């Protein structure tokens, strides 16, 4: 036989996949039928098509052109979301890994809120405090480094619950980033986008706080 | 002289007022002299000056056992800054003021008693901030992890006995050691506690502890994501990188601790070649 134990597995899966469409029945989940395999190898190929099925996990047209599917502003906007929402769940692990040895030690005990388990990741990766932050801590912790790798765990609401403790500090962001979080699509509205980027153009450009200027 | 030069009365011009006070203390402080020497009064100034501004500490027990501390947090902190604005008046000054800089028997002992109150000087600010530092964790929780001989030693120990003999700072290094165990089970920060420690109290703290620091925060830290599958082979290699950089510097109760929990994470054949690493940066020579 010419095929390795991964191919092999996986050409059982696709004589299923083609076992029902032989007989008529219910047309299955083909990424599903792919990552049934995945799991007996190393993480390296789970953690792909978790990817996969995330990115073609969009809203289709059935019976619809390959070319027009994916040439419609329509699609391609959802795509970019779904990798986000990818990227940012992705990363959300890395954060877990890191405060905790391993997934199921962290699981074992509970996954702490976003909030807490972001603070207990900014204890590692910064110990000392960084001379150039700025707008003051909260809770032990500057608050910028909070509202970063809250979006970028993509829990914008522990993110605002951040700015909210710290209203006096962050000046007019607080009306600004209520919007983001409500407005669709993660844009903010013509007239106070462009308030807010004058802002930070004006003389923001180059601030010491690089969290500050990364939000 | 010296404190007006220091800055003392100015809680009620200023700057003119404490250079007069400097040259003051310069020009009128005296000189050594055979009589077995007599110091100058400027030597004797400067320790009656440092004594009133620990008399306060010197003889008090540093804890009272639910244990807490016999002396204020705040008294703490004023004591310190006046010790420490001391210490820097001395060396903005180091050039100019008799017996600092090096210099026939007299002008000797002179810069050795001048040398010996500088080091209780910094010695006492280091000791101030290792006791702000122990009352910044949870005390009684180290306290209660932690043998009997150590809690009566800790019960009865002086702020004289921490600033200037060594079991004072034998204790220290001891505390310092379980602080941190503890800090790793709150799991908040290791490096922040780490370079808290490293620089404030270093000559009391050791750069070979905060790495072997670093490794058991690795190790319980992997103990702790013991569930997950992924996360351990790098909190477990970089908890092994970290130890076999201090080999040559372990102590035999930390390598067990090590090598104990390695067994719980099945981490066998790793805690195999930390052991032997450690032998051979014992004795290189063979």
């Amino acid at each position: 036989s010419s095929l390795d134990n991964i191919e092999m597995a996986y050409a059982r899966q696709i004589y299923i996949y083609n076992e029902k469409i032989v007989n008529g029945h219910l047309q299955p989940n083909l990424v599903d039928l792919c990552a049934s395999v995945a799991e007996l190898d190393d993480k390296s190929i789970s953690d792909m098509w978790t990817m996969v099925k995330q990115m073609t996990d969009v809203l289709l047209t059935p019976a619809t052109d390959a070319l027009k599917n994916r040439s419609s502003v329509e699609v391609r906007m959802e795509f970019v979301r779904q990798a986000l929402a990818y990227l940012e769940q992705s990363y959300k692990n890395y954060t877990l890994v890191t405060v905790f040895g391993n997934l199921h030690q962290a699981q074992l005990g509970g996954v702490p809120g976003t909030y807490q388990l972001v603070r207990s990741f900014l204890n590692i990766k910064l110990p000392a405090p960084l001379p150039g932050l700025q707008d003051g801590e909260v809770e032990g912790h500057p608050v910028w480094a909070l509202i970063y790798y809250c979006m970028r765990c993509g829990d914008l609401l522990a993110a605002s619950q951040v700015v909210n403790r710290a209203q006096h500090q962050l000046g007019e962001f607080k009306t600004w980033f209520q919007e983001y979080m409500n407005s669709k699509d993660r844009r903010l509205s013509p007239a106070t986008e462009n308030k807010l980027r004058l802002h930070y153009r004006r003389a923001l450009r180059n601030n010491t706080d690089p969290y500050k200027r990364a939000v | 002289a010296l404190a007006v030069a220091c800055g003392q009365g100015s809680d009620l011009m200023d700057r003119n007022t404490e250079n007069l006070a400097r040259a003051a203390f310069i020009e009128y402080g005296g000189q050594p002299r055979l009589a077995s020497v007599r110091l100058s009064s400027r030597h004797d100034a400067l320790a009656l000056y440092l004594t009133r501004l620990v008399r306060t500490l010197w003889k008090a027990k540093v804890v009272q056992v639910d244990i807490s501390s016999t002396i204020p947090t705040s008294k703490l902190v004023t004591i310190q800054e006046n010790v420490e604005r001391l210490r820097n008046f001395l060396e903005a000054n180091k050039s100019t003021i008799q017996g600092l800089a090096p210099p026939d028997i007299a002008n000797q002992k002179e810069h050795q008693a001048l040398h010996a109150l500088q080091k209780l000087m910094e010695s006492i600010s280091e000791g101030i901030s290792f006791v702000l530092m122990l009352f910044d964790e949870r005390v009684s929780d180290i306290y209660a992890r932690l043998d009997a001989v150590s809690q009566q030693q800790l019960k009865d120990l002086t702020y004289e006995q921490l600033f200037s003999q060594t079991p004072g700072k034998e204790l220290a290094k001891v505390l310092v050691k379980a602080i941190v165990n503890r800090n790793i089970a709150s799991g908040a920060n290791v490096e922040t506690v780490a370079d808290a420690l490293r620089r404030r109290c270093g000559s009391f703290c050791s750069p070979d502890d905060v790495v072997t620091f670093k490794a058991q925060e690795q190790l319980q830290r992997a103990s702790e994501q013991a569930h997950n599958s992924p996360v351990l082979r790098a909190l477990l290699a970089e908890s092994l990188r970290l130890f076999e950089q201090v080999a040559g510097s372990l102590t035999p109760a930390n390598l067990t601790t090590a090598v104990e929990q390695y067994i719980s994470l099945k981490y066998y054949a790793g805690a195999i070649q930390l052991c032997l690493t450690v032998a051979q940066q014992k004795d290189r020579g063979n």
